[PDB]
Formats: structure tokens, C-alpha cells, sequence
RNA sequence: GGCGCGUGGGCCCCUCCUGGUAAGCAGGACGGGCGAGGCGGGACGAUCCGGACGCCGGGCCAGGGUGCGCCGCCGGGGCCC
């Protein structure tokens, strides 16, 4: 039919991975979260309390509440021609920290370090801006070529 | 012909450029201050002309008590208001100040004349300080109207406004589970 | 109207292949854009190198002479409406670029095969003693003669301008 | 007499007509569902700070 | 903008600025003619020297394209509409300049069947700017007929006359963005085509043409 | 006074749709408004439609073929006043003025050097 | 942000599907069109191929074509009830 129970159409997204059944490792409980941190949502099918809805599987958001046992996560959801901010409570088995800012943090650190380095020696500051791949430059190649031909059918 | 003009472009906006009032005094003042701004480019004059174009619902009145409270660290400056100045009987005593307004109540005018203050007209402000040197521009609270407080949907969970008429029942008016 | 091009190409150097091997091919095409397209077409299929992973080192146009007449043998494969077939053809021309035009026109008129439906395997010049087809052979001999194959065309061509004439012209032979 | 049951044919075009509206910039800092003990401590720490307390005198 | 100086001071300073611009124009024209000749000669010499040593000389890749819109405005998909808006190609037979990166190249590939593009020559660029050049000033379309306008609007980027503008376009210098956006998109005459429906590679008309863009456009200026 | 040459973008009048087939439909212009109307769609064979664009150059709008601007009067006083710009304005006597008044007005106008467009009327 | 109208029988094309022997049949999906889009072409058509429109003079030319009706053609290679 068409019924829309809380867990409809979850035959594949809530199943365990191959040879990864059973209890979760203990790193999922003793890692530290702070307000404003970016996290990912991935549902674990062996834990049935604090489970988010199928819609939130594979989204990223920020922490707005640190609780005794659950976290509060803010997520942007599009509804028709508008975006709504949804706040949900998730238990620890369904949340992982997100590396969506690691590249920017490393870029900032490197930019500052390079700026410090050349100043002490006085060397000119290089360009600290990313470049989209530019066209190739002039160069010279050697020839030991192999003749290529088309085969018969 | 034959061009695309609706891809990264939005519809035009409508704003007031003229006072819209039949009163000839307001037309004269608006034109004079527009000329002054044309010949100097000063920001005070630009904001003044814009204010003179506003409608009555967007020009709330200002009291003498509020004016006194707003001139605490700047008693020597001139307060400029593009609205009427009313009286506040709740304030027994008022200090000495200079105010330029569109209109004054008879009582407010008399109270200011006593205490040694000065009530000024926009004509004299134009004559003396066209660019608003040593002047402060002030306005009232635009959200004070009783009509403004009834905007929205009373029956929704997240609104904080009251219905418009008189209601005597209980369904949906006694908590989130009154429905 | 074809030209002949020599194209050089290589895969871009990688960390585990600092100096990749170079490949050379001979292409007949109407211009150099088409020549490079066909080069990449064959390199993708034969060496597993796409245009995005490689680079073209040089596309050099080569002009022949064109004074005497030679016999050319062309080996090709083309796709029909029922699969693919091999084919050998013989043409008589002054240049190899001019022989390709004749071959393409014959394939279009007789088999209904277009430029992008044909693959030229090899083009070589044949001696008069090893010709395979009868038309080329009969034209390779000495002291060959025949009357004009279509003398009516001259008379027909002149009637387009002189619409009305005072007698029916004869066809000289 | 049967009529159509459902179509979403024109709905994506209507959504994009005035852009996709973003949320307000105050919805990100609401206290709507925060832990009460944290909120109470934040209130008392501010009030006792001389440099940021709004208590008169 | 309000000026404090009197009329005579403005007149005198204007004359001084005009003289400076004229001198700069003459110098730059001479320098750039020499530069173009030298570029061609050096490339030839490199080819010969490499050839003696059983080597191939691979020249530089194109840095700027000239892209022209060849298809109309009826029945266009949304993504194509957006991309064509971002290139400033809003009408059929308009043309623009474009720098080459992976970011721009991939978008061009997505809109391929609406445009044709290639690498221009100095002569094409000069003809386009001299005969069909207009400037975007405060949202108006102002004709370019003398070097005073260029100097007034682009002096802060060391661009003082038509020769500098041509050189900056051709070389894709450090001030390509400002110079390119200073120009209004070119409104060319109608185009002569072979077959609008297919790619140039297979005998059609849209896509990459290489150097044939020069003749294709020379018919249109 | 010299002026530019007068151009009329259209010489004929705009006739209402289908007014040649019925006496009850008058030729004065009305905008067609039917759901199937063929003149609303403007198919190739229909008659032209009114629009801004046929407008006259505003340098010569309202100018008579003689090159003057028309001014209607009915009294001798109306003539004396508001005819100091006699360069561009000519006088036209209203329909209902009688023969005696017309005589007086013509004498005054001839004295003042003002042109009269309908000078020959009521002269038998 | 305020106030307010019309609409709530839709249909067609491209590509992807479901029921049915099938249907110019019935039911769904991304994008476009007609509805509410003039003009040229497809002999002839609401939707196909081009092109989306103030009133005019001049030039260039898309799509489609160039025996005569009816504006506009030749040259070259092959086949041929
Ligand atoms: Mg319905
Ligand atoms: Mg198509
Ligand atoms: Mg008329
Ligand atoms: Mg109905
Ligand atoms: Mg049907
Ligand atoms: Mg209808
Ligand atoms: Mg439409
Ligand atoms: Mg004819
Ligand atoms: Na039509």
C-alpha cells in the first residue's frame, strides 16, 4: 500500500554493514563535543533509542545543546520554496564529528606560518590564494616514438 | 527585442519621493531641503528629506520627558524631530533645551518657553544650520500602534498575538491540548 | 577534399611514469580540429588514453608533390546496418590525399557509409605489376585508347545559355 | 467522472520564483530547547559580573 | 563627487593629463609592436633548434578564448540559462572574452551546444575594440572613440590608452578582470553558419573551432 | 516660422473590427476582446491595431499644414489678450459667432497682424 | 512587512516507467512548450524546425529550400524500375 509509518522504506539504510554487526566500539562514548561543532548524522540500526528519522541520515549540522546523554543538533531542511531550521535530539551512537572545516583550518595555519617565515628573513611573500588549474606551459620533449595503427575487425 | 532579462535580475522597488500631503508648508520645506542636499551632498540633509516624505503612520509623536532622557550626554546640541512634540504631565520639572519640530502642543510649547528653552521651526533651522551642524536627529517608536500588535496568526503554536474580536469559548484557547 | 597530418601524442607524465611513451599516427582529414579528434578517438581505443589524461605534442600538415599518376591500395573497415566488414580498394590518383577523397565518395555512393563510420587501416602505393582490381589494371597498360565517354555533355552545357537555336546541333566524335 | 489524482509538474518552478528563502538570523541563537541548568548558570554569572551586570547601582 | 577647484585649474590639469596620455600611447605602441614581432621570431627559433636535436617543441596553451552565442532564447534549460547569464551572453550574436581555468572550462563544456569559441589573434582583438568597442560606465553604454575615457576609468591599473587595453587582453595580464569587465559585450552582425545542430568536429557549427574563430568573426565585426 | 518637416506615421484612420459588415457596428475604434478573436491575435491578414509608437514627433504635434498652431476665440477681447506670440499661433473664430461680430473681429485682427483661418465664412 | 485578487476540469513534446493484445487507452517522473506566443518553414495542423512582437528606411542572414505553378543553382564523384 502506501503507509507512512515512522520507519517506512528503511530496509537497506538501517541494516548493518557486512561483517560489522554487534556492539559499537567504546570510542563513540569517550570523545568530546563542544557547542558550535560540526557533526555528521549516520543512523546505527542496533540502537533504537534516540534514533533520528530517515530524512536526517547523511546530513551535517552544528551542536546547539550538550545534554547528559544526548546532543542537540541544528539542521537546515528545505520545504517547498523555503528553508526551515530543525532542532533534534540524538543519542551518541548516531553522531560522528565532521571534517568539513579541516581543509580551511589547515590553510589558515599554513598562511599564517608562511607569512611569519618570510617576514623574519625579509623574503617576498608568495601568493597565498588557491588557483584553479591553469593551462600548461611551454616545454621540450624527446622522440623515441612508436607508430600506432588501426586493427582489422 | 530578443533578449533575456529575467535570469539574474529582480523586480523593481517602489519608494516615496514626494510628501503626498496637500499642506503647502510641507511641500515648501521638502523642496528647500532637497535643493540644499543637491548642492552639498550631506547625509543629515538626505535623511531629513526622506523623513519629511514619510506618512503619518510612520511619524510617531515624541514627548518632552523622552527628549530630556535622550539628551543626557549632549545638553548643548539641538534636538531635531520631524513630528509633533507633546507634553508629559508625569514629569514635574523639565530642563533647558533647544528643539526643532514640525509642531508643538500649546502645553508643550508653554512648558518649554518657561525653563528658558527655545522652540524652533524648520524654517529657522534651514536659515541657521542647513547642514545640521551641532544637531541630533531623533524619532519615536514606530511599533507602538495598537494595530501593529495584532499582526499574525493567533491560533498557531509559535505566535504571540491575540485575536481581534471577543471570544468566549475554550477550544484552542487553554493550552496546546485544548483543541 | 582531404589533407594528411602527422600527429604526436603522449600521456601526461605521472609520478610512477616520469617520461611516458610517445605515439605517432597518420591522419587524413579536412582540417586539423578533425585530425586531433580522430587521433584521440584511436588513442582511446588502442592505448586506453583519453583526451583528459593526455596531451598532443604536434599536428604537422604535410603537402605532397602531385605530378605523376600512381596506384594506391587502401585497406579499411566500415560498419553497415548489420555489423562490420573489412574491405580492400584500389584507386588511381596523383596524391594520397586525393585518393582518400575518391575512396570516401565511392563508399558514400555505393555502400552509404559516412566519414565517422569508416576506419582507414593502411594506405600504400602499389606497382603496376601487383594491381588487384581490373579497372586500375586495364588503365595501367601502354597505348590505351578510347573515344570520349560523354560528348553529349558539351552540347547540353551550351544549350543552357542559347535557349532557342535554328537547328539541332550535332555531337562531334 | 474521474479527474487527475496528483501532479508535481510545476512545483519546482514555483519554488524558485522568488529564490529559496533562508531562515532568520535569530533562529540560530534561540534558547528554545537548551538544558535548563546551563541557562540558569548563564543568567547568574552575567548578573554578578560588574562589567556586564544590568542591575542598577 | 564634488570638486573644490575652480574652472581654470580643471582646464589646465585636463590639458596636462591629455598630453601625458598621448605620449604614453606613442611609447606603448612602439614597444608592443616590437614585442609581437619578437614573440613570433623566438617561437620559430625554438622550433628549429629543438628540431635539430630530435626533439619536439610544445608551445604554450591558449590563455584567453573568444566565445560567441549562436542560439536563441526560447526553450532553454535552467542550468544553461544561469551559466549563460554569468558569461554575459544574453542575446544571439553577442561575444565576450574569457580567461581559461578548469573552473571556466567545465562550465563552457556544459553550455557547449549554444556557443562557439577559439583563440583570437591581435588583429581580431584590435578590430573588435576599435570598431565595436563600448564601455560600461555607471550602468550606461558609452562609445569608445578616444584614449581619455580609458585613462579616466582604468588609470589605477596602469591602463592609459587603447594599446594597453589590447595588450592586457591578448596577454591575460594581472589586470584582465577589471579591463574585461570595463567592456560592454560586443553586439555583432548576423552570423553565417553551416549547420547549427551539430558540433564543428563532425561538420556542424557549435563548440571548439581553434583558430577558425578568427575568420568566423571577421565576417561579423 | 520655419520648422521641421511634418511626418504622419499613418495616413488612414483606425477602423473598428467588422464594422463594414453591420450597420449597427460603428467605425469608431474599440479594442477587440474575444477569446477566439482573430484581430486580437493579429494574424497576417487582419487590419492594424492601435498602439503607442504611431505617435507624432512632439516638435510638430498639433501643427496645422500651414505651419501654425490653432487658437479658438469668440470675442474681440479674447483676441487682444493672449496674442503676443503671434509668431506661432493663429486664430479660429468659433462656429456660433454672428456676422456683425465677425466683421468687428476681422477688422481688429487685421489691425493687429494676426492670421485668421476661417476668414471667408459667412461672407455671401 | 501590510492589504488583496484570480486559480484549485489542464493538455502536448523529449527521455524514463506501470496496467492492458493494443489503442489518438488509462495512470506516474526531471526539463521544456501550448494554455496566455505574433512572424518564416514543415502543401495543409493550438504544441514540430527556426525565431518570442513599439512605428519606419537600409544591410546581414537562421530553419527550409532553388524544372514550371512560385521568390531562389551550378560544378564534381558513385548508384539507379
Ligand atoms: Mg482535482
Ligand atoms: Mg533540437
Ligand atoms: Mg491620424
Ligand atoms: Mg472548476
Ligand atoms: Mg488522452
Ligand atoms: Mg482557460
Ligand atoms: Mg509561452
Ligand atoms: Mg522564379
Ligand atoms: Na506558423
Amino acid at each position: 500500500t502506501h503507509s507512512q509509518g515512522y520507519r517506512c522504506k528503511t530496509r537497506y539504510c538501517f541494516a548493518r554493514k557486512f561483517r560489522r554487526h554487534g556492539m559499537a566500539n567504546l570510542t563513540t562514548y569517550n570523545r568530546v563535543y563542544k557547542l558550535g561543532q560540526y557533526v555528521n548524522i549516520k543512523v546505527n540500526g542496533a540502537y533504537h533509542k534516540g534514533m533520528p528519522h530517515r530524512y536526517y541520515n547523511g546530513r551535517t549540522g552544528t551542536i546547539f545543546n550538550i545534554g547528559p546523554r544526548a546532543l542537540g543538533v541544528q539542521i537546515q531542511k528545505r520545504v517547498r520554496g523555503r528553508i526551515m531550521l530543525k532542532r533534534i535530539n540524538v543519542r551518541l551512537e548516531h553522531v560522528h564529528p565532521s571534517d568539513c572545516r579541516k581543509n580551511h583550518l589547515e590553510r589558515v595555519a599554513a598562511n599564517d606560518a608562511a607569512r611569519r617565515l618570510a617576514k623574519e628573513t625579509g623574503q617576498p611573500v608568495p601568493c597565498l590564494k588557491r588557483q584553479n588549474a591553469l593551462p600548461r606551459a611551454a616545454h621540450v620533449v624527446s622522440i623515441a616514438s612508436a607508430i600506432d595503427i588501426t586493427p582489422l575487425k | 527585442m530578443g533578449i533575456d532579462l529575467k535570469t539574474g535580475i529582480k523586480k523593481r522597488k517602489v519608494e516615496r519621493k514626494e510628501p503626498k500631503s496637500p499642506n503647502p508648508y510641507i511641500r515648501l520645506l521638502h523642496n528647500a531641503f532637497k535643493v540644499v542636499y543637491e548642492n552639498t551632498g550631506e547625509d543629515f540633509t538626505k535623511v531629513l528629506t526622506k523623513r519629511l516624505c514619510l506618512s503619518k503612520t510612520n511619524r510617531p509623536v515624541l514627548s518632552v520627558s523622552r527628549l530630556a532622557h535622550l539628551m543626557h550626554k549632549r545638553e548643548d546640541k539641538i534636538a531635531v524631530v520631524a513630528s509633533t512634540v507633546t507634553n508629559d504631565e508625569r514629569l514635574v520639572t523639565i530642563p533647558r533645551m533647544t528643539i526643532c519640530a514640525l509642531k508643538f502642543s500649546a502645553t508643550a510649547r508653554s512648558r518649554i518657553e518657561k525653563a528658558g528653552g527655545r522652540c524652533m521651526s524648520f524654517d529657522e533651522l534651514l536659515a541657521e544650520k542647513p547642514t545640521g551642524d551641532n544637531c541630533v536627529l531623533l524619532q519615536g517608536r514606530r511599533s507602538c500602534r495598537a494595530v501593529c500588535k495584532k499582526f499574525g496568526s493567533p491560533g498557531r503554536p509559535n505566535s504571540h498575538v491575540k485575536p481581534k474580536g471577543e471570544h468566549k469559548g475554550r477550544r484552542g484557547a487553554r493550552g496546546r491540548h485544548s483543541w | 577534399m582531404m589533407q594528411k597530418y602527422i600527429v604526436y601524442g603522449r600521456r601526461l607524465p605521472s609520478e610512477k611514469f616520469p617520461e611516458p611513451e610517445v605515439f605517432r599516427m597518420t591522419i587524413y582529414a579536412p582540417n586539423e580540429i578533425v585530425a586531433k579528434s580522430r587521433f584521440w578517438y584511436h588513442l582511446k581505443s588502442l592505448k586506453k588514453i583519453k583526451r583528459t589524461h593526455g596531451e598532443i605534442l604536434d599536428c604537422q600538415h604535410i603537402e605532397e608533390n602531385g605530378d605523376f599518376v600512381k596506384n594506391f591500395g587502401v585497406l579499411l573497415r566500415y560498419r553497415s546496418r548489420v555489423g562490420q566488414h573489412n574491405m580492400y580498394r584500389e584507386v588511381r590518383e596523383t596524391t594520397s590525399a586525393r585518393a582518400m577523397d575518391k575512396v570516401y565518395s565511392e563508399m558514400a555512393g555505393q555502400c552509404r557509409a559516412r566519414y565517422h563510420d569508416i576506419q582507414i587501416i593502411n594506405v600504400k602505393e602499389v606497382a603496376d605489376e601487383d594491381v588487384r582490381r581490373e579497372k586500375v589494371a586495364m588503365f595501367t597498360q601502354k597505348g590505351v585508347r578510347f573515344p570520349h565517354p560523354c560528348p553529349y555533355v558539351h552540347v547540353k552545357r551550351a544549350a543552357r545559355t542559347a535557349r532557342f537555336q535554328d537547328r539541332a546541333p550535332h555531337v562531334p566524335q | 467522472a474521474k479527474l487527475k489524482n496528483h501532479t508535481s509538474k510545476n512545483q519546482n518552478r514555483k519554488d524558485h520564483r522568488n529564490g529559496i528563502k533562508k531562515p532568520k538570523k535569530s533562529a540560530y541563537t534561540s534558547h528554545k530547547g537548551m538544558c535548563p541548568k546551563y541557562l540558569r548558570n548563564l543568567r547568574r554569572s552575567r548578573a554578578n559580573d560588574p562589567r556586564q551586570s544590568l542591575r542598577p547601582n | 563627487q564634488r570638486d573644490i577647484r575652480s574652472a581654470a585649474e580643471r582646464a589646465t590639469e585636463k590639458e596636462k593629463r591629455a598630453a601625458l596620455v598621448k605620449d604614453h600611447a606613442v611609447k606603448s605602441a612602439q614597444v608592443y609592436a616590437r614585442y609581437y614581432i619578437d614573440l613570433v621570431e623566438s617561437e620559430k627559433k625554438a622550433r628549429e633548434n629543438a628540431l635539430k636535436n630530435n626533439q619536439l617543441y610544445v608551445p604554450d596553451e591558449p590563455k584567453v578564448y573568444l566565445v560567441v552565442r549562436i542560439r536563441g532564447i526560447v526553450g532553454v534549460a535552467p542550468k544553461v540559462r544561469t551559466i549563460l547569464s554569468l558569461l554575459r551572453l544574453r542575446q544571439i550574436n553577442n561575444a565576450v572574452f574569457m580567461r581559461c581555468n578548469k573552473a571556466t572550462l567545465n562550465a563552457l563544456r556544459i553550455v557547449d551546444h549554444y556557443v562557439t569559441y577559439g583563440e583570437p589573434t591581435v588583429e581580431t582583438i584590435r578590430n573588435l575594440i576599435y570598431k565595436r568597442g563600448f564601455a560600461k560606465v555607471n550602468g550606461q553604454r558609452i562609445p569608445i572613440v578616444d584614449n581619455n575615457l580609458i585613462d579616466e576609468q582604468l588609470s589605477k591599473h596602469n591602463i592609459l590608452c587603447a594599446e594597453d587595453l589590447v595588450h592586457e587582453i591578448f596577454t591575460c595580464g594581472s589586470s584582465f578582470k577589471e579591463a574585461n569587465n570595463f567592456l560592454w559585450p560586443f553586439q555583432l552582425n548576423s552570423a553565417a553558419l553551416k549547420d547549427k545542430r551539430n558540433n564543428f568536429a563532425e561538420g556542424g557549427d557549435f563548440g571548439y573551432r581553434g583558430k577558425y574563430i578568427n575568420e568566423f568573426v571577421a565576417r561579423m565585426i | 516660422l520655419p520648422h521641421k518637416i511634418i511626418i504622419k506615421k499613418r495616413k488612414n484612420k483606425f477602423i473598428r473590427f467588422q464594422s463594414e459588415r453591420f450597420v449597427r457596428v460603428k467605425p469608431s475604434w474599440r479594442k477587440p476582446r474575444g477569446i477566439d478573436s482573430p484581430m486580437r491575435h493579429q494574424y497576417r491578414g487582419q487590419r492594424p491595431m492601435v498602439s503607442i509608437g504611431y505617435g507624432s514627433d512632439k516638435e510638430t504635434r498639433f501643427m496645422l499644414p500651414c505651419g501654425f498652431f490653432k487658437h479658438r476665440i469668440s470675442t474681440v477681447h479674447e483676441l487682444k489678450t493672449l496674442f503676443m506670440n503671434n509668431k506661432t499661433h493663429a486664430a479660429q473664430i468659433a462656429h456660433g459667432v454672428s456676422a456683425r461680430s465677425r466683421k468687428q473681429i476681422l477688422e481688429e485682427a487685421k489691425k493687429m497682424g494676426v492670421r485668421v483661418l476661417n476668414a471667408d465664412a459667412k461672407l455671401r
